[PDB]
Formats: C-alpha cells, sequence, structure tokens
RNA sequence: UGGAGAGUUUGAUCCUGGCUCAGGGUGAACGCUGGCGGCGUGCCUAAGACAUGCAAGUCGUGCGGGCCGCGGGGUUUUACUCCGUGGUCAGCGGCGGACGGGUGAGUAACGCGUGGGUGACCUACCCGGAAGAGGGGGACAACCCGGGGAAACUCGGGCUAAUCCCCCAUGUGGACCCGCCCCUUGGGGUGUGUCCAAAGGGCUUUGCCCGCUUCCGGAUGGGCCCGCGUCCCAUCAGCUAGUUGGUGGGGUAAUGGCCCACCAAGGCGACGACGGGUAGCCGGUCUGAGAGGAUGGCCGGCCACAGGGGCACUGAGACACGGGCCCCACUCCUACGGGAGGCAGCAGUUAGGAAUCUUCCGCAAUGGGCGCAAGCCUGACGGAGCGACGCCGCUUGGAGGAAGAAGCCCUUCGGGGUGUAAACUCCUGAACCCGGGACGAAACCCCCGACGAGGGGACUGACGGUACCGGGGUAAUAGCGCCGGCCAACUCCGUGCCAGCAGCCGCGGUAAUACGGAGGGCGCGAGCGUUACCCGGAUUCACUGGGCGUAAAGGGCGUGUAGGCGGCCUGGGGCGUCCCAUGUGAAAGACCACGGCUCAACCGUGGGGGAGCGUGGGAUACGCUCAGGCUAGACG
C-alpha cells in the first residue's frame, strides 16, 4: 500500500531523512508522492525535526501506512495526539 | 540445486486444469443454448442457457473468470439467445430472460 | 478537453468516413516566419452526412478503426471546393516528379 | 604545497617591496633595500618593453604573491567575487583580507603571513573561543580572533603582542594588546587598503 | 552583470580565405613524479564466456504427517494402544517471488517529452462506509505399497487434514437480458425475470484479536487513445492488400484490422511517404555574451532487454533476469537411451582493450517481503578496501641570518649570478606514542492506561577503539612543463641540413636564446605534461550574425505548376499576434539567503524563479479570413 516513511537524503555520515508518502513499492530515495517533513537523526540544529502534522493526518486518513520509525517521528510532533 | 518456489509451477498446473476445466464447461453448454435457441425450444434452451449463466458467474468467484468477463459472457449469451428464439419466438421457461 | 480542429473534407470515398485536411500555423522555431504545415485526419461520419468540400469541425473521439480516433462534431460551412482543388492539384503535381510521367 | 622557498627573489622580480618576512623587510638587509633588480644571471640588463600580457601577468602575480595563496585557491576566490555583487575588484581584495591567516597577521600576531599561517596551522589561534587551523578559514564581521590560551605564554606570541603595544590597527579591525585578542569589524574597503597592485589588471588578466 | 584576440599567402599593401594557437570540459588513458584527509567516482571495448560462494523468502495464530527424543496414561504384568511435549524435515495451504538489483542490445516509435482524453478501463495489500458468514459433500500430496531409469526423475495402487475444491441456502448488494426515466459514446436510476457470497484460526475464551464474503467509495499503481516536439542521407521517390474503410463476430480489464469471415477500394507521399544509416528518450550535463552547439556517465523518471528466436500457464499484476514449454548455438554429465545449465544481481575469473576495484564488514540505521508477535530473509542498503580518476582542505617549516661561505655558472677577469638561499641561532611542532572516546538509537516489545491518546522501562553500533577531546612530541616528500614568435622566461658549451625539434609559422649546412647538456629564468605544484574527444575563439552554415562584377558563388534563356509574398478605404469574424487570471512545469541540479561538519568540497532548511502546453476572460493596430468599395499596380 502507500507509506509515510524516510527517504535518505544527507550524505555519507552525515544521514539527513525527508519523511514522505510513497507507494511501498518504489526505491526509497525515489519518486515519492509528496515530502510532508523531514528529520536529522544527530539532531546537528534545533530544528532536526519537522512535520506538517496537517497533512500527516490527511494521508493517514487514506491508507497511508507509517514506517515503525516514521510513526515514532510523527508521534513526537503531536501526530497522534488526541488530547 | 535450487529454490523451492518450484511449488509455484506444481500449484500453477493444477490451477491450470481447474480453470481449464471450468470453462469447457462454459462453452460446451453456452454452445447447446445458443444451438437450442436457434431451432426455437425455447423452453430448452432457457434451461440449459441459466446452468451456463450460473456456471460463468461461478467460474467468476475465483479467478478463472472473474472480472467482466462473466459480464460479457452473460451478455453476449442472452442476446444471441433472445434474439435467436426471435425468429419463431415464445419464451416458455421465462427462465433468465427478463420480461 | 478532447481537441477540436476544424478543415476540409478532401475525400468521402469510404464507407462512414471522410478525410478532413487541417492546416495550422505558427512561427519557424529558429527562423520566426509564420509558416503553414498540415494534416490529414479520417474522421467517423456514420451517417454518410458530409460531403467534399464541407469544412467541418472534428473532436478527439475513442477509436473507431485503427487510423480513424476523430469524429465529425460539426459543419461549418457548406462547399468550396476551391480548397479540395488545392489539395487535389498539389498531390497531382507529384507525377511530375519521379522518373515516370506527369503534368506541368 | 602553498610556496616554501626564497621569498625576497619574488620582490626582486615584481620590483616592489613585498614584506613575506615582516622585520628585515625593514631592515637594510631587504635585498629589496640593495639589489632591486630582479634575480637571475640577467637582472642587471636593459629590461626589454613588456607586453601587454606580461603587464597584466606580473601584476596578479603580485598580488598573488603577497597574501602566499596558491594560484588554484587564487583563481576560485576571484571567480567567488565575479560572481558576487559589487565591483569585482574591491570584493576579491575584501575576500582576500578575510582569510583568517591574513587577519592574525594583521592583527600583529605574526610578524608576517606565512608566520600567521604557521601559527594556525599549530592551533596557536582562536576564532570565537572554538580553535581553528584553517589559514583559509573565513573571518566574517562580528567574530574575534584571538591567541590559544595555552599558546599565551609563548616565547614568540610575547614579542609580537609586546611589540602591538602602541602601534595602530586597521580601521576595519580593533586589537586589544591586553586579552591578546581582536576582532574583525567589516569587509575592509578598497580605500583600507594600500597595496602596491592595480586589481583593475588582476581583472584584465582572468578575462583573457 | 554580459561579448579581448593572435600567428601564417606578399618585396611591401589592402581584401578574401583556410589552417593553427591561447580558454573551459571528460566515467579518461599514457609518461615523469607522488606525503595526509574528507567527499565523490571507477569495463566507455566482447548484450563475449563464466569456476566458486552469497544474491527471495516467510507464516506451526491455515492443515495433516514422517524421522529422532523425553514425559504421562489404559492392564495384575507384557503386549498393544491413548495423551502431552522438544528437535528436525519436507508436504498440502497462504502472501511475497511482477518489488528491489543489472544492462542499453533492440527501438526514429505514441518509445520518450509536454499537454490532454477514457460515456473504452483494471488495480493485491492499505483506508472509510453498508451487509453477511446456516447446512452438506469431495479430492490430491504428505505417508504407505509396488514397477521403470545410469541419472535427472518418473508410472501405478491405497489412506488423509485444512483458510484446498464442490453443492444447497441466505441476497445487504452486485452481474446479465428487456423496458422506462434522467444523462449523453458503454454515465446514473428504476422495474420484472434469471444468475452470484463466504473460512476459519488465536486466546489474558464467552469478549476481544487475526482472518473470510458481497457491494459503494477513497488512495496508490497502471492500460489504452489523442495534439505538438524528437538525428543523418533524396546518389532512397514513389509506398501499401489486413493494405484503407464498412457490417457481423472473436478476443481483452478496455477502445481498435488487435484477429477472423464477408462487402467496399481504398490509405500514405516533396509539409519527404517508402528505403538506407545511426541511436534507448528525459530531468539535466559541458560549452557559449547570448542565440546556439555538443552531449545523455553518475543521480532521479520513463522505456526495452535478461545466451538467440517463438509461446503461453499461473496470478490483482508477467508473457515473468535467479518460473515453465519448443527450436537454435554453446558448456558440462552420460551405463549413448537421455539429462543439466545461462552473473546485463554482489564479489571474483577469463577474453578483448590504452583502461575501469574487494571472491571485504554488517543488518546497527533507512527501505522491502512474510509473520499477531518474538523474529526470519534482504550482495537493496549502511560501511570499510583499492586506484591522485575528480573536487575540496592540509603538510614538507616559522623568525633571525654576509655590502654575501664553498661548489657550480657567466665575465669586460674589475666583477656579476644561484641568495637569505645554505650552514648556523632561536621558535612552533605534521608524523608518531599515551589517556579518554562519540553522535548516528528509539522505536518494534513489555508494564500502566482502553492492545487507542498519554506515560514508564528494557534491548540494540557494521562503521570502530574510527571521528573528535586531552597529554607528550621529531624540522621532517618535491616535482613536472616551458624559456624563437604567437607566449611569461637567456646565456656558455656541445653538434654542423648531422643528431634531432616541430601546435602553426619554421629551426639545424661552424660561433643556434629553436637540436642536446649545463647555469639561470618563467609557470604550476601532489602534481605537471601528453594523446584523444566536445564547446569556444569560428559573424568559418551568419536566426541573433555572411555572402555571389573581377576573391568560392547567378541557373544559358523563356514559359509556367506548387509554394512564398501582396495597392487604397470600410465592415463582420478574432486563426496568427498581444494582455489578465488560472492549472501544469516532481525531486535532484542551477541561482540567492541562512545553517551543519573547525573551513571547504559536501550537505540541510528556506526563498526566487522558469520557456512550453491546458482553461477562463479581454484587446483588435498589424497579418489572416469573409463581405463591400476604389483606381495609383496589372490588364484591355
Ligand atoms: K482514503
Ligand atoms: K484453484
Ligand atoms: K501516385
Ligand atoms: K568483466
Ligand atoms: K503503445
Ligand atoms: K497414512
Ligand atoms: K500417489
Ligand atoms: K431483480
Ligand atoms: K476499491
Ligand atoms: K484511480
Ligand atoms: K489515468
Ligand atoms: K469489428
Ligand atoms: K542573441
Ligand atoms: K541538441
Ligand atoms: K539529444
Ligand atoms: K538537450
Ligand atoms: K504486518
Ligand atoms: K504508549
Ligand atoms: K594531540
Ligand atoms: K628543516
Ligand atoms: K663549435
Ligand atoms: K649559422
Ligand atoms: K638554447
Ligand atoms: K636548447
Ligand atoms: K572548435
Ligand atoms: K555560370
Ligand atoms: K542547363
Ligand atoms: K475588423
Ligand atoms: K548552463
Ligand atoms: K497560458
Ligand atoms: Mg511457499
Ligand atoms: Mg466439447
Ligand atoms: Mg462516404
Ligand atoms: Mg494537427
Ligand atoms: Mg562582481
Ligand atoms: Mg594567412
Ligand atoms: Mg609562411
Ligand atoms: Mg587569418
Ligand atoms: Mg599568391
Ligand atoms: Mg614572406
Ligand atoms: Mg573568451
Ligand atoms: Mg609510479
Ligand atoms: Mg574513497
Ligand atoms: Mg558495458
Ligand atoms: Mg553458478
Ligand atoms: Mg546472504
Ligand atoms: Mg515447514
Ligand atoms: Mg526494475
Ligand atoms: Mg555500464
Ligand atoms: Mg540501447
Ligand atoms: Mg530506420
Ligand atoms: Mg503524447
Ligand atoms: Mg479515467
Ligand atoms: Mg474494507
Ligand atoms: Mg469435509
Ligand atoms: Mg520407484
Ligand atoms: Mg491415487
Ligand atoms: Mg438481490
Ligand atoms: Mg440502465
Ligand atoms: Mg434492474
Ligand atoms: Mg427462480
Ligand atoms: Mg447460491
Ligand atoms: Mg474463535
Ligand atoms: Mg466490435
Ligand atoms: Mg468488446
Ligand atoms: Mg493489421
Ligand atoms: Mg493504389
Ligand atoms: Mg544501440
Ligand atoms: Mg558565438
Ligand atoms: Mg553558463
Ligand atoms: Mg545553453
Ligand atoms: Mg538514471
Ligand atoms: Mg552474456
Ligand atoms: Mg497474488
Ligand atoms: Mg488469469
Ligand atoms: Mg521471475
Ligand atoms: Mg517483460
Ligand atoms: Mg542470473
Ligand atoms: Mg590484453
Ligand atoms: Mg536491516
Ligand atoms: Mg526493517
Ligand atoms: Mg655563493
Ligand atoms: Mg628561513
Ligand atoms: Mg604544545
Ligand atoms: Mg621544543
Ligand atoms: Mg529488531
Ligand atoms: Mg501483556
Ligand atoms: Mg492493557
Ligand atoms: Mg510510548
Ligand atoms: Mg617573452
Ligand atoms: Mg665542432
Ligand atoms: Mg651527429
Ligand atoms: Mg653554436
Ligand atoms: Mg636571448
Ligand atoms: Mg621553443
Ligand atoms: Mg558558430
Ligand atoms: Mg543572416
Ligand atoms: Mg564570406
Ligand atoms: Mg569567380
Ligand atoms: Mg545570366
Ligand atoms: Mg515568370
Ligand atoms: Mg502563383
Ligand atoms: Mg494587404
Ligand atoms: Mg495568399
Ligand atoms: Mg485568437
Ligand atoms: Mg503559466
Ligand atoms: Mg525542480
Ligand atoms: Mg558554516
Ligand atoms: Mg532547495
Ligand atoms: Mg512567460
Ligand atoms: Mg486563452
Ligand atoms: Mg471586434
Ligand atoms: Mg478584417
Ligand atoms: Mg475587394
Ligand atoms: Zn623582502
Amino acid at each position: 500500500m502507500v507509506k509515510i516513511r524516510l527517504a535518505r537524503f544527507g550524505s555519507k555520515h552525515n544521514p539527513h531523512y525527508r519523511i514522505v508518502v510513497t507507494d511501498a513499492r518504489r526505491k526509497r530515495d525515489g519518486k515519492y508522492i509528496e515530502k510532508i517533513g523531514y528529520y536529522d537523526p544527530r539532531k546537528t540544529t534545533p530544528d532536526w525535526l519537522k512535520v506538517d502534522v496537517e497533512r500527516a493526518r490527511y494521508w493517514l486518513s487514506v491508507g497511508a501506512q507509517p514506517t515503525d520509525t516514521a510513526r515514532r517521528l510523527l508521534r513526537q510532533a503531536g501526530v497522534f495526539r488526541q488530547e | 540445486r535450487n529454490l523451492s518456489a518450484l511449488k509455484r509451477h506444481r500449484q500453477s498446473l493444477k490451477r491450470r486444469l481447474r480453470n481449464k476445466a471450468k470453462k469447457s464447461a462454459i462453452k460446451t453448454l453456452s454452445k447447446k443454448a445458443v444451438q437450442l435457441a436457434q431451432e426455437g425450444k425455447a423452453e430448452e434452451a432457457l434451461k440449459i442457457m441459466r446452468k451456463a449463466e450460473s456456471l460463468i458467474d461461478k467460474a467468476a468467484k475465483g479467478s478463472t473468470l472473474h472480472k467482466n468477463a462473466a459480464a460479457r459472457r452473460k451478455s453476449r449469451l442472452m442476446r444471441k439467445v433472445r434474439q435467436l428464439l426471435e425468429a419463431a419466438g415464445a419464451p416458455l421457461i421465462g427462465g433468465g430472460l427478463s420480461a | 478537453p478532447k481537441k477540436v480542429l476544424t478543415g476540409v473534407v478532401v475525400s468521402d470515398k469510404m464507407q462512414k468516413t471522410v478525410t478532413v485536411l487541417v492546416e495550422r500555423q505558427f512561427p519557424h522555431p529558429l527562423y520566426g516566419k509564420v509558416i503553414k504545415r498540415s494534416k490529414k485526419y479520417l474522421a467517423h461520419d456514420p451517417e454518410e452526412k458530409y460531403k467534399l468540400g464541407d469544412v467541418v469541425e472534428i473532436i478527439e473521439s475513442r477509436p473507431i478503426s485503427k487510423r480513424k480516433r476523430f469524429r465529425v462534431l460539426r459543419l461549418v460551412e457548406s462547399g468550396r471546393m476551391d480548397l479540395v482543388e488545392k489539395y487535389l492539384i498539389r498531390r497531382q503535381n507529384y507525377q511530375s516528379l519521379s522518373k515516370r510521367g506527369g503534368k506541368a | 604545497g602553498r610556496y616554501i622557498g626564497p621569498v625576497c627573489r619574488l620582490c626582486r622580480r615584481e620590483g616592489v617591496k613585498l614584506y613575506l618576512k615582516g622585520e628585515r623587510c625593514y631592515s637594510p638587509k631587504c635585498a629589496m633595500e640593495r639589489r632591486p633588480y630582479p634575480p637571475g644571471q640577467h637582472g642587471q640588463k636593459r629590461a626589454r618593453r613588456p607586453s601587454d600580457y606580461a603587464v597584466r601577468l606580473r601584476e596578479k602575480q603580485k598580488l598573488r604573491r603577497i597574501y602566499g595563496i596558491s594560484e588554484r585557491q587564487f583563481r576560485n576566490l576571484f571567480e567567488e567575487a565575479s560572481k558576487k555583487k559589487g565591483v569585482t575588484g574591491s570584493v576579491f581584495l575584501g575576500l582576500l583580507e578575510s582569510r583568517l591567516d591574513n587577519v592574525v597577521y594583521r592583527l600583529g600576531f605574526a610578524v608576517s603571513r606565512r608566520q600567521a599561517r604557521q601559527l594556525v596551522r599549530h592551533g596557536h589561534i582562536t576564532v570565537n573561543g572554538r580553535r581553528v587551523d584553517l589559514p583559509s578559514y573565513r573571518v566574517r564581521p562580528g567574530d574575534e580572533i584571538a591567541v590559544a590560551e595555552k599558546s599565551r605564554n609563548l616565547e614568540l606570541i610575547r614579542q609580537n603582542l609586546e611589540a602591538m603595544k602602541g602601534r595602530k590597527v586597521g580601521p576595519w579591525l580593533s586589537l586589544d594588546v591586553e586579552g591578546m585578542k581582536g576582532k574583525f569589524l567589516r569587509l575592509p574597503d578598497r580605500e583600507d587598503l594600500a597595496l602596491p597592485v592595480n586589481e583593475q589588471l588582476v581583472i584584465e588578466f582572468y578575462s583573457r
């Protein structure tokens, strides 16, 4: 199915993923359907994680299945917080 | 020296025979129906047409015909039968043909 | 949207089919000069309604046959063989440019 | 590679005084002060009317040989200058002047540029606290270039910074002889620099 | 925010004109030389042939067994037999094997690009909504028994489970025929008739989880169609019979000569058909002031192929690289009947070549398949290794040192040069040695909470004892091309149209700045040169931006077809043209800004653009078109 996952973009030893909506079958660094955030695992800057939670919720509402790591990141940015 | 997925080949062969058979039936009866209708035998021809219709929809239950393939067959069948009948007429058993 | 083209019926020796000559103009990509190239389309005419010399609109359609993806939308202006003429002649000159016979 | 070799011969060929030695270049031993003619077996012969090319070549070679930069690095800076907005010539000189190894020389932490280079490579320098040992590191307006604390007690830094007590510092800089540090106030304006170089000819050399 | 020219035809000149040089670039190779690191990059030739290992499986929460083992029962005991459990093995069954990875052979084509169409369509898993799962029957492996073969493997008999197959029922609904309604290509609705459903498993077991069936919709992915664009040769000019169209069928998810009957006789072409050559296309890339030229390697998108040719089966999907069948070529096995195989996956071998790497580490991370999960698989990937192949960063030292050692080189024999260069003096202190030592990793899972939201805890690092921080600490790689002009850099000796140089002009036949060496000098520097190739200069195919009296170039002349071009005034239209809004113009790249590695290369975030095309609206001077008028062109 279509998914919400991480696409790798930094450089060797300098990883920077892009939280992305893509078909599950596409190569990971291939043509995605939409970018909905980004993530720097080494928090090299105060802004190491951004997520368009209004958009995340949209795809989640249409079947997009997040990776366990993508889900972890989306949660951190209050994607599932219903409080 | 290889992949135990040779299994898919075994399965395919059974599935193949299973399909081939369901279809042979469909065709045979389909003709039978068209033939009876062509000969004016209404009650008789409709009677068989329903089996055909049923066998077709059934073939579509699984992956034999599935799709709009059944639809296509049922259609072409009921058309040829309804038309061949009308050339003598009188749809007796009013089998599958709607009023 | 289904592309619509206007042209002249130059042939109708086919059943439920007419040949429409559609011209177009545009700036030569390197030389600017507005040049005028053209193309023929085999359009669907089920009623055999259109005759040689009619300027018709043609509309992108679902395939009717190979070499035939257009249907005559409507008649723009009736009879006017002056156009059919250019065509016929432009084709006739072809004889006079090969190795065989022809006309000047 | 940064050259490494007889530096006074470079003054002799360019005919002008470059200070690739700091002291001694102010002393009657400067060679330029007693042999202003080109090096080699023909230095005393009659110079021939230079070619438009030669003139531009010699002029650029002078400016580059001043900062001890490689033709490679040198060329890349000029191209970067040419890209940026504003008079290329000045922007070029601003960039050349924003090189830490040069700034360390301007603040008198070192007698020469080639010495300030080594002071950087060997960590004796710092930029905003964190140390930097890249001669080419580019100082920006607002940064503070100081001496390494662990180095503040070096026979060489003692002399150099002592001699600074009294001397003035470029309008674009500002030394603090006590705390052994200074600041890069802003990119030097063409006027601030008084180099024996016609940057106009340089821009032309790379125009060919 | 952007545009340099020079050498060479002559005794000299101006012009025409070719040739050549200076710049930038490359998946490079070759020569001399070669120290460190980061990032990137590396069979351009034989789509030649390939040893070996690995490269796609996974579910015991779908099912029944075999083998090995332990335990517990029924009996007075043995025997025989029942149950529980561990390991293992395949089998039946499911989902995946149509992705991911490779290559560029073929292809000049709806293949690709850009913009559209589908009332002519499909889409497994995922999401939302509605409804449902009553009863019955059966077979084939496994296993058991027997025959055949050298092997591969095969034939027969017998038993058996299921989420395997079938039958009846239920009909939310859906399909088909006919009719009616709306709508307009086969879209939506409605009525009668007919036809069509399902599967169970797990439990913390009576309430949840995983799953099943039918239908409507979403989402993603895809098929087919159309406009425009897409190299060279006209020393390729005619091409065509399924050919072009029609009616009726077949086929498909679906349109269509896609295929087939029958009827018609058409279709295409100088606006380049047909043929021949060459070639995957694109985002982009290199170059250029631009216009343009050249190009398509890495990365991303699409296509095609998987030893060569053809074919279908299975399936949501394939005509299927590690699936199947046949023919062909080749390699291997063969008890000669007959079998086995396909690295354009990773690594490696061999051949060819000027030339292109490790049979490495890991599954820790990102991504993928199966699984409720634990977890398994993953040569995808994340890393490391090799090669200055490229880019960036860095070192071989810093300061002081003689009106200036020696040696060497010139000399007017006075002296001049190598040169503050060296030796020395002091300072720092790459390498190296110690100590510490990382981010990348928090989820999955468990507990609480409701298996949610929320909260809490635990595990996990290939790279690697690497980066980096701290301490100690040696003064310690430099080469290559060039020096007649273009072109920056000059002298002695040697050689004597020789040996040789040479990019073009040319140089050497006794005093050569041009050959060879030396001293000196210019350039660049872990590089420097050379060869090859692309753009440039070359306004030298000239659209921007050229020419034809004598330099190359007017057709021997006319008549005239197509085509190109078209006087003055008014009106309609609004095709060209122009304007506005809007959609499209992926990401990467490019530009600007800020930011992360000490800098930079590299990388992240953000911003700004953009031609072209679609849609809606508008303008009407010019061009076009239609209608009317005129007489200055033309004709009479
Ligand atoms: K949805
Ligand atoms: K089946
Ligand atoms: K003809
Ligand atoms: K090879
Ligand atoms: K096609
Ligand atoms: K048995
Ligand atoms: K059996
Ligand atoms: K009904
Ligand atoms: K659906
Ligand atoms: K769709
Ligand atoms: K579509
Ligand atoms: K047909
Ligand atoms: K231009
Ligand atoms: K091109
Ligand atoms: K091209
Ligand atoms: K291009
Ligand atoms: K799962
Ligand atoms: K939780
Ligand atoms: K240290
Ligand atoms: K030394
Ligand atoms: K001699
Ligand atoms: K001579
Ligand atoms: K010489
Ligand atoms: K020489
Ligand atoms: K050229
Ligand atoms: K002539
Ligand atoms: K002639
Ligand atoms: K008008
Ligand atoms: K460009
Ligand atoms: K537009
Ligand atoms: Mg299996
Ligand atoms: Mg039969
Ligand atoms: Mg007709
Ligand atoms: Mg057209
Ligand atoms: Mg500038
Ligand atoms: Mg000449
Ligand atoms: Mg000459
Ligand atoms: Mg010339
Ligand atoms: Mg002459
Ligand atoms: Mg001459
Ligand atoms: Mg230039
Ligand atoms: Mg070597
Ligand atoms: Mg490397
Ligand atoms: Mg190759
Ligand atoms: Mg093998
Ligand atoms: Mg493996
Ligand atoms: Mg098993
Ligand atoms: Mg692929
Ligand atoms: Mg390749
Ligand atoms: Mg190819
Ligand atoms: Mg061809
Ligand atoms: Mg298209
Ligand atoms: Mg559609
Ligand atoms: Mg559902
Ligand atoms: Mg049963
Ligand atoms: Mg046997
Ligand atoms: Mg049996
Ligand atoms: Mg019903
Ligand atoms: Mg209806
Ligand atoms: Mg109905
Ligand atoms: Mg009934
Ligand atoms: Mg039923
Ligand atoms: Mg249960
Ligand atoms: Mg049809
Ligand atoms: Mg059909
Ligand atoms: Mg055909
Ligand atoms: Mg003909
Ligand atoms: Mg090819
Ligand atoms: Mg140009
Ligand atoms: Mg450019
Ligand atoms: Mg360009
Ligand atoms: Mg690519
Ligand atoms: Mg091969
Ligand atoms: Mg499937
Ligand atoms: Mg099928
Ligand atoms: Mg396969
Ligand atoms: Mg294929
Ligand atoms: Mg293979
Ligand atoms: Mg060889
Ligand atoms: Mg993994
Ligand atoms: Mg994973
Ligand atoms: Mg001496
Ligand atoms: Mg010294
Ligand atoms: Mg120290
Ligand atoms: Mg010391
Ligand atoms: Mg794990
Ligand atoms: Mg629990
Ligand atoms: Mg609980
Ligand atoms: Mg939690
Ligand atoms: Mg010179
Ligand atoms: Mg002699
Ligand atoms: Mg000789
Ligand atoms: Mg001589
Ligand atoms: Mg000379
Ligand atoms: Mg020379
Ligand atoms: Mg040109
Ligand atoms: Mg011109
Ligand atoms: Mg000319
Ligand atoms: Mg002439
Ligand atoms: Mg003449
Ligand atoms: Mg004439
Ligand atoms: Mg004419
Ligand atoms: Mg006019
Ligand atoms: Mg005209
Ligand atoms: Mg218009
Ligand atoms: Mg636009
Ligand atoms: Mg873009
Ligand atoms: Mg920075
Ligand atoms: Mg960006
Ligand atoms: Mg525009
Ligand atoms: Mg418009
Ligand atoms: Mg108007
Ligand atoms: Mg008008
Ligand atoms: Mg008129
Ligand atoms: Zn000096």
